[PDB]
């Protein structure tokens, strides 16, 4: 019911201030706190009350809240400070513990690398069963974090969209792919579909077309 | 010191019953609030359920209120989480966790988890269809039941230039994913290709030619 809102992803160099943002309605009220969960690990306690540090947790660790935002501060980012963070709070009630959906921080460990994007239109066998599916292929890219939007002609399209989360390539690049379900009606009506894939604020949009 | 180890976690059906347990160590177990908080693999942690020392306060996630029970034995320093009528959507690791005396610290120290997961053991095959063509192409293996698939090319004698992509599962609860492989667009009217689909879980196999 109560959510907390915090982005999906974050990059930053080594020794660079990294901000992670969490936005909620009952933050005015409430106390903040920030969680760091390394890969394959559980979560640990790096700041509590908005500002405060456990003991045994570094100084590059600070934390601020004002209104309905908390702000989760690394200054100097270390390559071991790479891992999601969830803020944590309760609702107004003070019924239920809420966590952010979690942000994943990369800090650049590798080059830099636009994602390759490859677009299927449905088979002629898929089409001929009643139905329709356009595949996005994406991969080679780091950091892993992409965001992927549809279009219809110029229209975004956003149900019956299905999005995996990146994985880890064999070279240590990711990938991930994008489902967008049709029914053939839909495919064959527009002039072109696209898919729009998103990486480090820039934007390469492969599209297709019925023919 | 302290330690945390939770237990129980298993394979079942949707339906069924488990129960979780968490061993307490290092420390006074009867002074502190106890927890038990989820994981789906691959997305953010989910309270569950939380009980303090005495057991005098309890509180559920709505998500499992009525179908899971938490409670504690404080002479056996355990945690338990009985869980029942449990669904698909409740497979997470499961971790246990505690709070600092007052709660000024929530969630101040965390097991490792013990892992649920939930799986009809009905199976569904896959529909393989072509995604036709210096040149791409490949397979679109969609809508099965569970995982996984594997697939190769030309009963493996084709390795190079192929990429398989981890699948998604569809808000159906089913799965669908692709491989594909580059090839020279030069060979494309002569080599045939034909990726090999295997689906053990339905006993399954498939190969399909992929044509222009
Ligand atoms: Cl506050």
């Amino acid at each position: 019911s109560y959510e907390l809102t915090q982005p999906p992803s974050v990059s930053v160099s080594p020794g660079q201030t990294a901000r992670i943002t969490c936005s909620g309605d009952a933050l005015p009220k409430k106390y903040a706190y920030w969680y760091q969960q390394k890969s394959g690990q559980a979560p640990v306690l790096v700041i509590y009350e908005d500002s405060k540090r456990p003991s045994g947790i570094p100084e590059r660790f600070s934390g601020s809240s004002s209104g309905t935002m908390a702000t989760l501060t690394i200054s100097g980012a270390q390559v071991e400070d790479e891992a999601d963070y969830y803020c944590y709070s309760t609702d107004s009630s003070g019924n239920h513990r809420v966590f952010g959906g979690g942000t994943k921080l990369t800090v650049l460990g590798q080059p830099k690398a636009a994602p390759s994007v490859t677009l299927f239109p449905p088979s002629s066998e898929e089409l001929q069963a009643n139905k329709a599916t356009l595949v996005c292929l994406i991969s080679d890219f780091y950091p892993g974090a992409v965001t992927v939007a549809w279009k219809a002609d110029s229209s975004p399209v956003k149900a019956g969209v299905e999005t995996t989360t990146p994985s880890k390539q064999s070279n240590n690049k990711y990938a991930a792919s994008s489902y967008l379900s049709l029914t053939p009606e839909q495919w064959k009506s527009h002039r072109s579909y696209s898919c729009q894939v998103t990486h480090e604020g820039s934007t390469v949009e492969k599209t297709v077309a019925p023919t | 010191e302290v330690q945390l180890v939770e237990s129980g976690g298993g394979l079942v059906q949707p339906g069924r019953s488990l129960r979780l347990s968490c061993a307490a160590s290092g420390f006074t177990f009867d002074d502190y609030a106890m927890h038990w908080v989820r994981q789906a693999p691959g997305k953010g942690l989910e309270w569950v359920s939380g009980i303090s020392w005495n057991s005098g306060s309890i509180g559920y996630a709505d998500s499992v209120k009525g179908r899971f029970t938490i409670s504690r034995d404080n002479a056996k320093n355990s945690l338990y989480l009985q869980m029942n009528s449990l669904r698909a959507e409740d497979t997470a690791l499961y971790y246990c966790a505690k709070d600092s005396p007052r709660g000024e610290l929530p969630f101040d120290y965390w097991g490792q988890g013990t892992l649920v997961t939930v799986s009809s053991a009905s199976t569904k095959g896959p529909s393989v269809f072509p995604l036709a063509p210096t040149a791409a192409l490949g397979c679109l293996v969609k809508d099965y039941f569970p995982e996984p698939v594997t697939v190769s090319w030309n009963s493996g004698a084709l390795t190079s230039g192929v990429h398989t992509f981890p699948a998604v599962l569809q808000s159906s609860g089913l799965y669908s994913l692709s491989s594909v492989v580059t090839v020279p667009s030069s060979s494309l009217g002569t080599q045939t290709y034909i990726c090999n689909v295997n689906h053990k879980p339905s006993n399954t196999k498939v190969d399909k030619r992929v044509e222009p």
